[PDB]
């Protein structure tokens, strides 16, 4: 019997700073035990300082990104070139995903950018549209590997102040763009070591008030 | 819901410095029966694109008709149909990619794996894959079916990344493709010796080669192999 | 007279009066000018107001990053037709990853307007459009009329007193066509062209409306203080 | 287009009247007179056939009086073909009600639905109204014996005695004169015939130019019987009342 | 495993008492045994007088309860009057009933105050059940919440004691139920509307409650 | 495109007349004379075969039509309208009766179904009434022999004997004198031929006259044997020769 | 389907079909609505050219839409049944979804919306009917009286009349009805309603119908003798 | 007769032009836009004194940030308001934000020309749509049955529109306060109204960023009427 879904592997990662936000994702595309491409980008600039990735089944991921990009375009036409805020984009994506509630897009979607106060914002979605703003989110094949590391290093979970008898927690603070990229690079090199569907290359999209910058790094190709 | 009946095996391809090469054997298998031997599975669109198709042949012939009709439709009310407003590889691919995904979404897929190889108007090499699921990807080397498992490793030794493309000539690239076709003949049970090969160059244009054969094969060592273990005679 | 009740009826001399009456609505509309060089294509539009307390009716509409038009006549009809163009431009991008040719854009509008002139019940569109764009064959300017007739031009103008600007452009043809790699000078020529259709009124800061598209210039519209440079 | 040829059947006049309904009533006024008289122990339906020919088969004929179910009948005045369309609808509606509630349909409900159909033709659809007026004669366990009338407007009203078709003005005056509330069926039979005999446009009223029917409780114990009169039975009842 | 795992979320309760309505929920979402989130908002603030709790399918609940809020807004625009809790709940229950059998997974509670009704709680789930009631616990950890809530519930609880019992009941479920946890979100609904009573992380709340209350003796102190 | 005529083309005039029905009846008046007579043991229907041209083969054009094995029909007015009515009449006898009850409909009910079709052409959108009056003769077990007239309005009346079309006024008067309730079938055929000779002007023979009967069952015309209950069609069309035999002893 | 635009604008900006529907209302028998301090009364005329009527079974002029709301009308009788049926259905639908009976304003708004829809729908003519909708909202003791008309506009009235010679009875009510002090009791309200109809009717025998509606679904129709007592009382006071 | 969507020889739609005549017969409605807010006011015009004027609803809320006043065949406006409210709430559902006043007006105006041989005729009612958004601030739109809408600093529609508009031309300036705008609507309404202006036969409303759309009470308007009369007598 025909199976309409497939698993293209890979993994994605979104971190939010004070005045910036990053959305990273490896460039490997796979099916079963074969590599389809070592460089197939799945993190996209969608305009209005919104970066997006829909990891999982690539055909569904591409369709979704394509539809959202188109949603941004028509938002400009119908509302006098108004900038689509990150919170508005998130809600719009929920309706895109839930629209196919009974024949879902097999993807974990993450978007990143700046909120209306200029502060860094990351939103994450399940396959059928449930969404939530967070400081931190990993998605895809190696999400289970990366996410707990982010809880520890970004949100300082299970870390207490030395000598305080485990009474005072390590205080939350925003990370610099330099410190965040260090965590992203280490998260992906670690995930590459232990997950077969992750590797080849790492592409990071950073979002500041100035615009959308890109950074690329090599990953192990085995 | 479909099951493929008459099928075509591997389509292989790669980029080189000035263009792209694509190849596919001339077999139409009917299960284990090698039923049809005169099947062309590379279909040129204009003088700048070649679509290589594997999987169900009835669906391949449908796709042929769509591409044929696309050329006709593009010519309508288009004075620049053989110039600026000619069909690009990227246009042809996106159309097919749209169809493939729409058909999978209706649970009635075109049971194929497709590789659109060509050269754009600005000289850039185009090589992209799409299949029955609507899954798309691009790479310096692309291959379907058994080609993915056996050809890609061999072709990636020539062009392992983007920076290796300018360093790869058409002579070196074609040699690797022809070699890969031999390896597939050794090891793919639903392959044939006869195949077609197409080169799309930004300078010399489209060169379509028919009725090629796998040659320079190594079979001599077989005579020395006796039994399956102990047997000496 | 007896042959203008609906669009489905021909007159004894072979005229479609409802189509001609639709054409009349364009002549009542405010003037707009279109012109192009080899690198850029410009739309200039005189916006109209109800009174001093009202805003000035927006004449120019964007269709894609590389295409858009100016209107003259029934504005709601321009919205229907511009929306259709937006969809057709968009269909070309999603399906074929291809920017819609300005010539095809005209062919699609022609055929959409035509169907409304051959069937009972419906009515012709009551608006004229000047479509500009930059595609794979360079800059373009089209004139749409609701009879269905679409025409590609170097320059033109439609609306009330459009004959003045159309004469000027006919004289200036050799000059402005060669304004290549110079946006501001091509606009200046368009602003001077529309000025030949002015009576009693002059071009003010919230009256003028300019739009431009070109080689390395997306379709953008200029209004308010952004057109003060050209007065 | 086709607008040119549209009569616009469902519009108002400047005076606030429905042209087609008014003209349909004018048609009905030339139809054979039909009388309904309701007594305490039954209902009479009498109707005059439209100018009979001697070679018309009289015994196996049905023009005026139709049976809707076992408890309800109707007298027709207007276009017979139009009436039969409505009658078959009314017959179906009665059976739908019985199938749904396992109870014979109350007379008014049947009348209302049939009248609502006529109303629809005057408000929408662009079609001509049904050129028919009915006299409904029926019985149910709620209101007992009932007489109603509906017309092309879809408006219906209840009556003790009523006439439709031709000479209703003259007929209604005669009924209003001789009718009284404590009347019996046999008396109502006589009144129905005497009224027709005076209002008729014919020279003399005869058996062959009449349709007659009663709805009595004259059956055995607490049950209603419908009697559609035979030619010979009309001949006898005409002699018995001293008209011929 | 086969098929995608979608987020399934949260243990919720809400009980009626002398001083109005308490509503308490946890913040954990799970995809199988994977803890997907610990910061989920399982309470929707429909309006200043109306709350909606979420349990089961995260998307189903999040989508249809925000949709419910739009329908309630349209009601007060059309009728110039705030919608009744009964009517609000029935819009949602009639909606899911149209999707009955399609596979929606929702366990919700529409809590609020109006003049005509007073404080009212309606349980509404995805198989069409709609029940008015004083006490309800819904979600994977509902039984654990019931155990603590029922054994300590009286109508004459104070606002302070009621807020704590709701918080303590979620904590109980958060502890025992593997698919519940993260943090507790408290709400108090009065005649004047709903009042938010903070986010309480179980990480600190458990030990704070253990020490002060002397409970949770099963756990190594 | 599409049928935009969803409105009635037949409407009431201020005087209460339905114009198109009246005008349809006028078309019937212009039509050739046809008649029907009912006997004790049968029914006869007859009409003149007005030939459009002597080159035309009048045998191919059948004015008298079989609807069921026991029911026949003849008309006056517009031939094309009649033809399509016969097609519809035959089909409705199967769809709305025989496919339900496993037997052919009685005369009155088939007539009723034909009347319904003609009534709808009086009220439905974008159509004119049928320009014909039908005479339908037939037999059935429980009603016996019967003869019905059907007008453009959809109204139908049972007749002992009647005529329609060109010389119907005179023909009806002739039938009143000759008709009695003791008429045998042969006597009714004789009277039918006498009545028709008055209205016919040119040639009067078996080739210009079309005449059929509803009489006894015809086992010879059934086409098969073996089922005792199936005894054959009561409808029989008289041949050209059979008519001429009766014209000698006239 | 029949698509013709029957209700359309004319050069002077009038929709004649809607205005001709108002003429049909003007032809109809008079109907009056008067609301007191704790009640509403709906008075209705019945023309006396119809004798030999059966008043048991003849459709009554005042119709119950729900147990707490009533609807009277003026104009085409057949048209009124269609509005009443729709209103009765919507009443039960409102109870089913909102779990609360309709307010009088809501029911009026619905009926008015139906009337409006028929003024700009293809293939249909406007309703030749104006209605008086009266009653009490659930758990409320404030009397409600609304009027609708073919165009679709609706509004609340302290007292109102519609139908033939309605301008005469409206003239009567305009001077006799005090806003500051409405009819305090049921008797006072019924009397004012009967008085207003006696300006127009003819005889106070079987020509006047009166229906009294009170809070909490308390509706009752008065009999001939009960109404005749008001007629007898008013005439004796008049001779002065 | 003749087609519904027919053009006149001058190039106008007959039915649209005839609907504009219906709007001239309607009761007056005035709107004034300021930097402190937008004010909307209407003439109620009760046909009879027995009619309870408070039930005359000619000013209407579309959303918290958008209000609406009407003039003409007011029954036709119900489906327009219903659509506007749905459009406003639906956009909030899809985009988690308030909808632009211009976008709302455009959505309403798209219904306008959806008639022919869709509904059978154009709307016989004009709307003044006032609101506020973050981008373009306080706005006032005039939405016609032609499908056209103009933004206005101030605008009057109805029977006394041309007389009121000429008055608004002189009186309006860019530095008008909200209080000044309220009085100006009342002043101009009193000038064009047939019957004498009071709190019962005229209604005021406004929309501010802070408090949203608010219809004024009869008690509040009465004081503004009294304040207006005193200020005119003061010079
Ligand atoms: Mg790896």
């Amino acid at each position: 019997q025909f199976n309409p879904y497939g698993d293209n592997g890979g993994t994605i990662l979104g971190i939010a700073g004070e005045d910036f936000a990053v959305l990273a994702g490896d460039t490997r595309n796979i099916t079963d035990y074969s590599i389809n491409s070592r460089y197939e980008p799945k993190v996209f600039d969608c305009g209005d300082n919104i970066v997006m990735s829909a990891n999982g089944f690539a055909a569904d991921g591409d369709a979704l990104v394509k539809r959202f990009k188109n949603s941004v375009k028509w938002y400009h036409f119908d509302h006098n070139d108004k900038k689509l805020s990150i919170n508005s984009a998130a809600r719009n994506i929920q309706h895109l995903l839930y629209g196919k509630r009974f024949f879902p897009y097999y993807v974990h979607t993450i978007i990143a950018g700046l909120d209306e106060d200029g502060k860094g914002a990351v939103y994450s979605f399940d396959p059928v549209g449930s969404y939530e703003r967070e400081q931190c989110r990993a998605g895809g094949a190696a999400a289970s590997l990366i996410m707990p590391f982010l809880d520890n290093q970004v949100n300082f979970k299970n870390q207490y102040e030395p000598g305080t008898n485990g009474k005072v927690k390590k205080p939350l603070k925003y990370l610099s763009v330099e410190e965040v990229i260090k965590l992203v690079r280490d998260s992906f090199t670690s995930a590459t070591e232990r997950h077969i569907q992750v590797g080849d290359g790492l592409e990071i999209l950073i979002v500041t008030k100035d615009g959308v910058r890109k950074e690329f790094y090599e990953l192990k190709r085995d | 819901t479909q099951q493929p009946i008459v099928t075509g095996t591997s389509v292989i391809s790669m980029k080189y410095d000035n263009g792209v090469i694509i190849a596919a054997d001339n077999l139409g298998s009917y299960g284990s029966l090698l039923r049809f031997n005169g099947v062309e599975r590379l279909i040129p669109v204009g003088d700048n694109t070649v679509v290589g198709i594997s999987g169900d042949i009835s669906d391949m012939q449908h796709i042929e008709r769509l591409l044929k009709d696309l050329v006709t439709e593009n010519a309508y009310d288009n004075p620049l149909a053989d110039a600026e407003e000619a069909l690009e590889p990227s246009y042809i691919f996106e159309y097919l990619a749209t169809v493939m995904y729409q058909r999978r979404s209706k649970m009635n897929p075109l049971w194929n794996a497709i590789i659109v190889a060509g050269v754009q108007s600005n000289g850039d090499q185009f090589l992209r894959y799409v299949n029955l699921l609507g899954v798309t990807y691009s790479s310096p080397t692309l291959a379907t079916g058994f080609g993915a498992h056996m050809a890609n490793p061999l072709l990636r030794k020539v062009v392992d990344r983007e920076s290796d493309i300018p360093k790869t000539t058409v002579q070196v690239a074609e040699e690797a493709i022809v070699n890969a076709m031999r390896v597939l003949y050794y090891r793919d049970a639903r392959s044939s010796r006869n195949f077609s090969l197409a080169i799309i160059d930004k300078n010399t244009g489209l060169t379509f080669k028919k009725n090629l054969q796998v040659e320079n094969m190594k079979w001599d060592f077989a005579k020395d192999i006796k039994g399956y273990g102990t047997q000496k005679i | 007279n007896n042959y203008d009740g609906d669009t489905v009826t021909f007159s004894p001399t072979g005229r479609l009066f409802q189509v001609e009456y639709a054409l009349e609505a364009i002549k009542q509309g405010s003037v707009t000018v279109g012109l192009r060089s080899n690198t850029h294509a410009v739309l200039v539009a005189l916006k109209r107001n109800a009174d001093e307390l009202s805003s000035y009716q927006k004449k120019i509409i964007k269709c894609d990053e590389h295409m858009g038009l100016s209107l003259a006549g029934l504005a709601p009809d321009a919205r229907v037709l511009s929306n259709y163009l937006r969809q057709q431009c968009n269909y070309s991008s999603l399906v074929f990853n291809r920017k819609l040719a300005v010539e095809r854009a005209g062919h699609l509008l022609c055929d959409k307007a035509q169907k409304n002139t051959q069937s009972y019940g419906g009515r012709p569109y009551g608006v004229g459009l000047l479509i500009i764009g930059y595609d794979k064959s360079g800059a373009h300017l089209l004139e749409f009329q609701p009879s269905g007739n679409v025409t590609e031009l170097y320059g033109t103008a439609i609306g009330a007193r459009s004959q003045g600007a159309k004469t000027y452009l006919e004289r200036t043809l050799d000059t402005f066509i060669k304004i290549d790699g110079n946006p501001d000078e091509l606009i200046k020529a368009g602003v001077e062209a529309i000025s030949q259709s002015l009576r009693d009124e002059s071009l003010t800061v919230d009256n003028l409306s300019i739009a431009i598209v070109g080689k390395d210039t997306p379709f953008t519209i200029y209004d308010g203080e952004a057109v003060a440079k050209y007065i | 287009g086709s607008r040119r040829y549209d009569s616009r059947t469902t519009i108002f006049s400047p005076e606030g009247r429905l042209y087609q309904v008014e003209y349909a009533l004018e048609s009905i006024s030339h139809a054979g007179t039909a009388i309904g008289i309701m007594a305490s122990d039954g209902i009479v339906l009498a109707a005059e056939r439209k100018v009979t020919s001697t070679l018309l088969e009289q015994d196996t004929s049905t023009e005026k009086l139709y049976k809707l179910n076992d408890k309800i009948a109707v007298a027709v005045a207007g276009l017979t073909a139009d009436a039969e369309i409505l009658i078959n609808t009314a017959r179906i509606h009665a059976q739908n009600y019985l199938k749904t509630y396992n109870e014979d349909i109350p007379v008014e409900i049947l009348v209302r639905r049939l009248s609502d159909i006529k109303q629809g033709y005057t408000q929408h659809g662009g079609l001509r109204p049904f050129g028919v007026s009915f006299i409904y004669a029926g019985y149910d366990d709620r209101y007992g014996y009932q007489l109603y009338t509906s017309n092309p407007s879809g408006n219906y009203t209840g009556w003790k005695a009523i006439s439709v078709g031709a000479n209703t003005s003259a007929a209604q005056t005669l009924l209003q004169m001789d009718y009284k509330d404590d009347m019996k069926v046999d008396d109502a039979i006589e009144l129905a015939l005497k009224t027709l005999s005076k209002t008729t446009d014919s020279s003399a009223l005869t058996y062959d130019r009449l349709e007659f029917a009663t709805i009595r409780k004259g059956a055995n114990d607490g049950e209603v019987y419908q009697k559609i009169f035979k030619p010979q039975e009309i001949k006898d009842i005409l002699v018995k009342t001293g008209i011929t | 495993d086969c098929k995608i795992k979608i987020a399934h979320g949260t243990t919720t309760l809400a009980f009626r008492f002398q001083g109005g309505i308490i509503v308490a929920v946890d913040s954990r979402a799970t995809a199988g045994n994977w803890v997907a989130s610990q910061t989920v908002k399982a309470v929707i603030e429909i309006n200043p007088f109306l709350l909606g709790t979420m349990a089961g399918g995260a998307a189903d609940c999040q989508f249809w309860e925000t949709w419910l809020g739009s329908q309630c807004r349209l009601h007060e625009l059309r009728e110039k009057e705030r919608i009744s809790v009964a009517a609000a709940s029935k819009i949602l229950s009639n909606l899911v009933y149209q999707y009955k059998g399609a596979g929606l997974s929702m366990g919700t509670m529409i809590c609020g105050y109006t003049r005509k009704e007073g404080p009212t709680i309606y349980y509404v789930d995805s198989d069409g059940t709609r029940l008015k009631g004083d006490i309800f616990c819904v979600g994977s950890g509902q039984t654990f919440a019931y155990g603590v809530l029922d054994s300590n519930y009286k109508w004459d609880l104070s606002v302070e004691d009621a807020l704590y019992l709701g918080k303590r009941s979620i904590l109980a479920a958060a502890h025992r139920d593997a698919y519940s946890g993260g943090s507790v979100n408290l709400y108090h609904v009065t005649e004047d509307g709903w009042i938010y009573h903070g986010n309480h992380d179980v990480g600190e709340l458990f030990w704070k409650v253990k020490e002060e209350e002397g409970s949770f003796n099963n756990v190594i102190g | 495109m599409t049928d935009r005529y969803s409105f009635s083309l037949t409407t009431f005039s201020p005087s209460g007349k339905l114009g198109q029905i009246d005008y349809a009846l006028t078309a019937v008046k212009q039509g050739v004379t046809s008649l029907g007579i009912k006997a004790t043991n049968g029914v006869v229907i007859a009409t003149e075969k007005k030939s459009s041209s002597p080159l035309a083969m009048s045998e191919t054009l059948s004015k008298v039509s079989l609807l069921t094995p026991d029911i026949g029909a003849v008309y006056s007015g517009m031939g094309p309208d009649y033809r399509v009515l016969v097609d519809k009449s035959r089909k409705v006898a199967h769809t709305s009766y025989k496919r339900i009850y496993g037997e052919y409909p009685p005369t009155k009910l088939l007539v009723s179904e034909v009347a319904k079709i003609m009534q709808e052409a009086t009220q439905s959108g974008g159509v004119r009434p049928f320009g014909v009056s039908l005479l339908i003769a037939g037999h059935d077990e429980f009603n016996g022999f019967s003869l019905y007239q059907v007008d453009p309005s959809g109204s139908y009346f049972p007749w002992k004997a009647t005529a329609i079309g060109k010389g119907s006024v005179a023909a009806k008067t002739f039938l009143e004198k000759r008709w009695n309730d003791e008429l045998e079938l042969e006597d009714a055929i004789h009277i039918a031929l006498l009545t028709l000779k008055e209205s016919v002007e040119g040639e009067f023979n078996g080739d210009t006259i079309e005449l059929a009967i509803i009489g006894d069952e015809n086992p010879d015309l059934l086409g098969y044997t073996g089922i005792p209950t199936d005894k054959g069609p009561r409808f029989r069309k008289l041949t050209s020769q059979e008519i001429n035999d009766r014209l000698e002893a006239l | 389907g029949y698509d013709r635009a029957l209700s359309i604008f004319s050069p002077d900006g009038h929709i004649f079909q809607v205005e001709y529907a108002l003429e049909a209302v003007k032809r109809g028998t008079c109907a009056v609505g008067v609301k007191g301090k704790n009640c509403v009364v709906l008075g209705c005329e019945r023309r006396s050219t119809l004798k030999l009527q059966d008043t048991r079974i003849t459709p009554s002029k005042v119709s119950k839409i729900d147990s707490h709301v009533v609807l009277s009308f003026s104009g085409l009788n057949a048209d009124s049944r269609i509005l009443i049926e729709k209103a009765r259905v919507e009443a039960q639908s409102h109870r089913l979804t909102l779990e609360d009976p309709v307010t009088v304003e809501y029911l009026t708004r619905y009926v008015a919306g139906v009337q409006q829809r028929y003024t700009q729908s293809g293939g249909v003519r406007p309703f030749g009917v104006s209605t008086l909708i009266a009653g009490f909202d659930p758990r409320d003791d404030e009397p409600k009286l609304y009027q609708t008309e073919p165009s679709g506009i609706y509004s609340s009235w302290s007292a109102q009349t519609i139908g033939r010679n309605s301008k005469t009875v409206r003239e009567f009510l305009e001077k006799n009805y005090d806003r500051k002090e409405p009819p305090a009791t049921v008797e006072e309200c019924v009397k004012l309603t009967v008085r207003s109809l006696l300006e127009v009717v003819q005889t106070g025998a079987k020509n006047i119908e009166i229906t009294v509606v009170k809070p909490d679904s308390d509706i009752v129709a008065l009999s001939s003798e009960e109404i005749n007592q008001y007629v007898t009382q008013i005439e004796q006071e008049k001779q002065e | 007769d003749r087609g519904v969507s027919t053009f006149s020889p001058e190039g106008r739609l007959f039915q649209v032009e005839y609907s504009l005549e219906a709007i001239k017969l309607g009761s007056t409605a005035i709107g004034i836009a300021t930097k402190e807010g937008v004010v909307l006011g209407v003439e109620k015009r009760a046909t009879s004194p027995l009619l309870e004027s408070d039930s005359i609803e000619k000013i209407v809320e579309i959303d918290r940030h958008i209000g609406c006043a009407m003039s003409g065949l007011t029954a036709d406006a119900r489906s327009m308001i219903e659509h506007a409210r749905t459009a406003a709430v639906t956009h909030n559902l899809y985009y988690d934000e308030d909808i632009n006043v211009e976008s709302l007006t455009q959505s309403v105006c798209d219904l306008a020309l959806r008639f022919g041989e869709l509904m059978s005729r154009p709307f016989g009612v004009a709307l003044l749509i006032a609101g506020h958004d973050a981008d373009d601030g306080y706005q006032l739109f005039h939405a016609e049955p032609s499908g056209t809408f103009y933004r206005y600093n101030a605008k009057a529609i109805g029977s006394g529109s041309e007389g009121a508009q000429a008055e608004l031309l002189n009186e309006w300036h860019s530095s008008l306060t909200l209080k000044e705008a309220e009085l100006l609507v009342l002043k101009i309404l009193k000038q064009v109204m047939e019957e004498k202006l009071d709190e019962n036969n005229a209604q005021l409303s406004c929309i501010t960023k802070q408090d949203g759309f608010k219809i004024y009470d009869n008690e509040k308007t009465a004081e503004l009427i009294k304040e207006l009369k005193e200020k005119e007598a003061a010079e």
